[PDB]
């Protein structure tokens, strides 16, 4: 039949995919250090012989919202949030390094510093931070310097042991990977530490998802979705009527 | 030569939407 | 030879009926995690073919599954969950199946018109001269 | 002791699967209607 | 052609998560902590886990 | 001729004048 | 022969 | 495709192993 | 109208610069 | 008397796991009786 | 006849 049936179907299909991207945003409102995902549609025309009447649209992710997340003051010593722009460099389960903004850190039984996702926290030597096992008081600095008190030591024996690797690259050069870690679009790009990134210890950075912004985008995808499915029915209606040209 | 492919919804899509298997899309040119 | 037309229309109706049953099995298995064969159901699509080289019948040369990834669901307490708690579901898209249902029905009915119209031509030829 | 264990039914989980069952059920019913519509159309082959 | 595939519903398992605990302040009211069962026999006289 | 602002279905090349449209 | 076609016989 | 031997019945088992 | 050679297919690229 | 038999329509076209046809009737599908 | 056949007469 007419190709407008599939031209509208290819549009309704993308609206559902855009709806899925907004659904993931609202599910992650309470998530810690979550960067909102933007949804956009690209107009692609079928170039060739004939009148230029058919143009497809596909939904794609143009970028992410890198605005500062909601800061939650918790009073916990091992809670860190990046003041302004900046990232925390961590290595995932496989070992590939990446940037994260979740500062819900913790100390394991061996002293290795991890975050809430389990990623190991990189240090001054581009290696995971391993603090002494018998600690007494962890006091993270504003610049990322970790000053710990050995167990049984006097309060005046406060010494720095490591400095968290904070990286502030261009946000437009970062893409979210398959596990929520932002990495460089260009492969084999070294993550260079920055001396301007600051860590506000004792607070946790929340999500930056604008709940109303997603809701008002939802009510427009539904209407656009319903208009296209009416086009599918009216293209079906036209073909059924034209079925009476072979009756003879 | 023989020309073939998946009809209907999957083929009436832009190539970016990789619904069509790669080898089936090859058949849509020519074969013998 | 209008009898060759009946083969082309007849082969067309067979091809469109195969696609409809494939669409029926996709709608019935859009939410099926398990299967008889231990592999998750993938959306099926019959492959039409043309042996162009007069009358070129359309032939179904086999069913080919869609290569889109299976939609993973976070169901950690499900018995079939993997190490990370994800169960995998068929990649059937509802909107594209409804278009196939509409397209398969309309393409089926228009070949009946051609066969019926071609039938009248043959009967009219029998009346030639006589 | 001193307490009773209720059911573990996730009420919202049941409802969100109910709405999926309705849609899948109704789509298959439309396939039944389009199956008989095709048969009625093809019945004109023998008519003459 | 491999085009006809059926689907039938089945009960692959049950949700064995801990239920909602109701405090009644009754001596003869008990609930299992976490995972466990209580052995009982029905009218027939067959052991069953409840 | 007719309409003055008709489009062209050929992909942009910036080097060849599109002859798809009635370029008169 | 469509490369990678499904078959119609128990695996 | 006229054959001389009646076609076998299709089978729709729950498990392909017990078939 | 008619022609002696098959018409070319339709291009639907996500980036016209790469065709 | 080599006949084939069974319930026509919806009952038979379900997969055998439904167990809607009586077993006696379902076994007259291979030409028995 | 059919083993499970129903009768058309009162039981």
């Amino acid at each position: 039949m007419d190709r407008a049936l599939f031209l509208a179907m290819s549009g309704a299909k993308q609206n559902m995919q855009a709806l899925q991207l907004r659904a993931n945003n609202l599910a992650n409102v309470s998530t810690t250090g979550f960067r909102a995902d933007l949804a956009q549609a690209r107009s692609m025309q079928a170039y060739g012989e004939g009148h230029p009447s058919r143009v497809f649209s596909m939904t794609e992710r143009p970028g992410h919202n890198f605005a500062q997340g909601s800061v939650i003051t918790t009073g916990r010593d091992l809670d860190v949030t990046i003041e302004g722009s900046g990232w925390i460099s961590v290595l995932d389960h496989t070992g590939k390094e990446g940037l994260t903004r979740n500062g819900n850190l913790k100390v394991d039984q061996n002293g290795m510093l991890t975050n809430a996702s389990g990623h190991l926290v990189l240090g001054e030597n581009d290696a995971p931070i391993t603090l002494p096992i018998p600690l007494s008081k962890i006091e993270i600095g504003r610049d990322g310097t970790i000053s710990v008190l050995p167990q049984g030591a006097p309060a005046e024996e406060f010494q720095a042991v490591d400095r968290i690797k904070l990286v502030k690259p261009n946000d437009q050069s970062l893409f979210k990977d398959t596990n929520g870690l932002f990495r460089h679009k260009t492969p084999n790009q070294p993550y260079e530490a920055d001396a301007t990134v600051s860590l506000q210890t004792g607070a946790i950075e929340g999500s930056n998802v604008n709940a109303v912004g997603e809701m008002t985008a939802l009510i427009d995808l539904q209407r656009q979705f319903e208009m296209q499915v009416k086009m599918m029915s009216t293209a079906e209606e036209m073909d059924k009527s034209s079925d009476s040209l072979l009756r003879m | 030569n023989m020309v073939a492919g998946i009809p209907g919804a999957l083929s009436n899509q832009p190539p970016a939407d990789a619904s069509i298997p790669q080898d089936v899309a090859q058949m849509k040119d020519g074969s013998v | 030879s209008l009898f060759n037309v009946f083969n082309v229309t007849g082969s067309a109706m067979s091809a469109e009926s195969v696609r409809l049953n494939t669409t029926s099995s996709n709608l019935a298995n859009a939410d099926s995690v398990s299967s008889s064969a231990k592999d998750t159901y993938k959306a099926r699509h019959a492959v039409f073919g043309a042996e162009l080289s007069d009358t070129v019948p359309v032939k179904v040369m086999g069913i080919v599954e869609s290569d889109k990834p299976l939609s993973a669901e976070y169901n950690p307490d499900h018995p079939l969950a993997n190490e990370e708690g994800y169960i995998y579901k068929p990649n059937v898209n509802v909107m594209e199946e409804m278009a196939n249902m509409i397209s398969a029905s309309r393409a089926y009915q228009t070949n009946v018109q051609v066969a019926d119209s071609s039938k009248q031509m043959l009967l009219r030829t029998l009346q030639m001269g006589q």
